[PDB]
């Protein structure tokens, strides 16, 4: 049933680039000097800081799909036995990524508020949404929807999420934090062009019909998960200006996660223009 | 003119077909022969590692090993992706500084619209002067 | 279904313990100088290279089987959400495993002398008739059997394959593959204390008719794997006089998997007298 | 007399209930202290990394810390894993070391019967000094 596993009998030679790339860029959130960040904790207003919390426990559940559900889901559609321990790797990291915001709980904030939070992010319909439609295709029974879930998720729908710490980052503040976050978004560049390329790859041993079903399906998808994290942005962002710069940083990585699965960008530069400070946090 | 480099996931690849210019491919087989008479403009995507970054991919280093295409490069465009911090884009001025060429442009994966229209209108504007 | 994830809401404490002594033992295979092991490679006697590329192609297939079908079945049985995460780290840590078995062969070896190595372990009864047992119980219904089986594994029939780094550690040669081996080790013994624990905490929820039923399966289990295992021993180690060593060794180690599972030891000191010199490479 | 500490997967409590000798435990719960009035010999296991990065238990250290305990302590045994080499009951002498007491024995896990009987013959001869 099952063979040993041979590294040097190679068939898709980025299985091993993606599993050089992803080990050797192992790190956990106790290397990063979170505590450096405290006197900058406390400059922010209440505002700011309920809105730090209630990003970070809603990506904290969905860290916990990708770990639980999410990598695990894709092992058995796995082109290569290299695959499968690539995978293993995806797994593990997305279990690092939900652990290090339980990190940025502890060393920042405050147990009453961290609770009222994560309280907070239960109740809150458009993030439970999100969590179900994409948990729904990977209990589904098509292997390339899963893969178009998963690149949706953590190439797209995250960086609702990710705005802020870039957000801080840019006016010098919580710049650790940022240092963390931008551990973790090296991760899910890697993550997201991996599954990308293995389900471009997959669309490889299907008719050319049903390559047209799929890119309909994906741009349904993406709408879908589009319209409704516009709601969770304005839910998270009510007492905030900066509503409308998020939604441009959505639509910027919506393109990335089309791109990633080799599809043509969807939104147009008036749609996609995301704030220079933004784009400087990404890439000093 | 343009030579680019594209690995299987076919980023750079489709960048090239989207983007309309008669270009040539630099193989994506290791041992190949690959040489060029008219002057270019190169476009590489970056696959730094972790330590000891190799950057640079072997076909890129063995095409440009040779004497004759490196006299005829000219300018360089960098692809990657702006989620990797400041090793976006490597690949290009690790060039830029080993040649002593100009680093033109960065853009993302396969390019965006606006990507293909910067460079349509970079590369034309670059030739004339 | 999903919850989000708290470490600083845990309700065992071993798991955040076993968590962060996992994580902190990261390592990669690239770490370990294997190149600086060449000039002992080549004074070793064709019978000695041969039992060593078999050694490693048997635990290639025994680290790739804990992989993928190993401890992803005990995954649905865990008590925890946090015991999950540490799952997904262990299984990683096995697929790095097999990787370090595969950078051995790459450095040291010849290609066809890895393959043929291969097809013996392929060809060889008493590994796959290991592997099978191991497996049909993993594939079954009773969680606290695969627990079981896990432990047996990798802290008792492991070490059949153990003794031979071990050995040429005492003597000098090959000390960078001895190091790299000593990391496996380090992490096997934690996977069974951490495996072997909550097998333990599952049995207290149970009866004691049926305590007493996996009692009796775990000592029948373990008498079927070492008189199996004997007969690997016989026919690995059958060019070379160091057999009953590797027994004495092997019964030493099962004594230390019952431990795990909270068991008396059953082999007594005159079967589990180890040659002092394989017990200091272990412990210097 | 012994003194010994045991987390909760109790593989020294085990070694101690299969030993037969009267024993004290130093609590499990953080916040629970306790004194001993006898000369006694300390057997704990070792958690070096994970923990608090020290081999010695968080609850023995407090143990040790009250200037009653530590005049009555006499000798150390350490229990751990020799899978773990160097550190292999490293608890042991770390409290030999700083406390200036001999390190009397090592094992492994709840310990075997040749433990129990060297640590049984051990701990009898160790009362006759
Ligand atoms: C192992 C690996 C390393 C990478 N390193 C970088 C990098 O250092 N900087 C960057 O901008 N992009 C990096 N990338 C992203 C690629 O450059 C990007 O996906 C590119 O569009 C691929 O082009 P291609 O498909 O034509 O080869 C890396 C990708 C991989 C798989
Ligand atoms: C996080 C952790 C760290 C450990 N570190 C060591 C160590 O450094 N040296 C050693 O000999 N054993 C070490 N061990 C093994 C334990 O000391 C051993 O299992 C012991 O029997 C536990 O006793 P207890 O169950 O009564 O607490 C460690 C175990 C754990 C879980
Ligand atoms: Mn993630
Ligand atoms: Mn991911
Ligand atoms: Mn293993
Ligand atoms: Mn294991």
């Amino acid at each position: 049933r099952i063979s040993a596993i041979n590294w040097n009998k190679i068939s898709d030679d980025k299985d091993l680039e993606v599993w050089n790339r992803l080990t050797s860029n192992f790190w956990l959130p106790e290397k990063v000097p979170l505590s450096n960040d405290i006197p900058a904790w406390q400059t922010l207003t209440v505002v700011e800081q309920q809105l730090t919390m209630r990003v970070f426990t809603g990506l904290t559940l969905l860290d916990t799909l990708q770990n639980v559900i999410g990598a695990p889901s894709l092992m058995p559609d796995a082109l290569t036995p290299h695959e499968e321990a690539v995978l293993s790797n995806i797994s593990f990291m997305e279990a690092v990524h939900a652990r290090s915001y339980s990190s940025i709980f502890s060393t920042l904030c405050q147990t009453k508020d961290v609770d009222a939070a994560y309280a907070w992010s239960e109740e809150n319909a458009p993030l439970q949404r999100k969590a179900q439609i994409i948990q729904q295709h990977y209990r589904g029974d098509d292997p390339l929807k899963k893969k178009i879930a998963s690149v949706f998720l953590e190439s797209f729908l995250f960086y609702s999420g990710f705005w802020l710490p870039m957000y801080f980052s840019s006016r010098g503040k919580l710049t650790n934090t940022a240092d963390l976050i931008r551990l973790i978004i090296r991760d899910e560049a890697v993550h997201g062009y991996y599954i990308g390329y293995k389900y471009q790859k997959n669309m490889e041993k299907i008719s050319l019909g049903q390559r047209e079903e799929l890119k309909s399906f994906a741009f349904d998808l993406l709408l879908e998960l589009y319209d409704n994290e516009l709601q969770y942005t304005d839910e998270l962002y009510a007492e905030t200006p900066w509503a409308d710069d998020v939604k441009a940083f959505l639509c910027y990585n919506a393109n990335k996660a089309l791109m990633n699965l080799g599809y043509e960008p969807l939104f147009p530069a008036e749609m996609a223009e995301v704030n220079p400070a933004i784009l400087a946090a990404l890439s000093p | 003119q343009l030579v680019y480099f594209s690995s299987s996931s076919e980023n750079t690849q489709r960048f090239i077909e989207r983007l309309g210019l008669p270009a040539v491919r630099i193989p994506l087989n290791e041992r190949e022969r690959i040489q060029v008479d008219e002057p270019y403009i190169l476009i590489v995507p970056s696959y730094g590692g972790g330590g000891t970054a190799g950057a640079v991919p072997r076909q890129v280093i063995r095409f440009l090993n040779d004497e004759h295409n490196r006299a005829l490069l000219r300018g360089v465009i960098a692809s990657g992706n702006r989620n990797f911090g400041e090793a976006y884009g490597r690949a290009g001025d690790v060039i830029a500084r080993k040649c002593g060429v100009p680093w033109l442009y960065r853009f993302e994966l396969m390019g965006t619209q606006s990507d293909i229209e910067n460079v349509r209108k970079g590369v034309t504007e670059f030739w004339q002067r």
